């Protein structure tokens, strides 16, 4: 897998935490992450 | 009418209890994906 | 058959030797990405 050195060097702080810290969230938190953003999906099982 | 309804209720309890079954097998997912992903690594150090 | 018909019986001798191929394509493969573990990130079915 990509290490943090190597997808920070095109990506920013901010995403790599938002990223980072949508692994462990609630159920409810995701979906309402999901209808966030423009036609994605987030997931426990979506971080590594 | 009775027999009709009654296949129809049963697929209908059939198509309930099957996602509670999915949920199940995708929380046992996690977990052992979490030690994969662990037993996957400590073999690239050993590559390396 | 013919009339050219070449006739010498004497060992010719050695002009050039013989080396490793200058060549640095198709000796080889093609490189194949794959594993399992992308398989990990599915979808919640919250809908219906």
């Amino acid at each position: 897998a990509a290490t943090s050195e190597e997808i920070l060097e095109v990506h920013t702080k901010e995403h790599l935490e938002f990223i980072e810290s949508t692994e462990k969230m609630s159920r409810e938190e995701l979906l309402k992450e999901t209808e966030k953003g423009d036609s994605v999906y987030f997931n426990n099982d979506s971080y590594a | 009418n009775a027999t009709l309804f009654n296949k129809l209720k049963e697929l209908q309890q059939a198509n309930a209890e099957k996602s509670k079954l999915n949920d199940e097998l995708r929380s046992k997912y996690q977990i052992e994906s979490s030690k994969a992903a662990e037993s996957a690594q400590t073999l690239k150090i050993l590559q390396e | 058959e013919n009339s050219l018909s070449t006739t010498s019986k004497s060992k010719r001798q050695v002009i050039v030797p013989v080396c490793m191929p200058k060549i640095h394509y198709s000796p080889l493969k093609t490189g194949l990405c794959y594993d399992v573990r992308m398989r990990y990130h599915a979808k919640i079915f919250t809908s219906y």
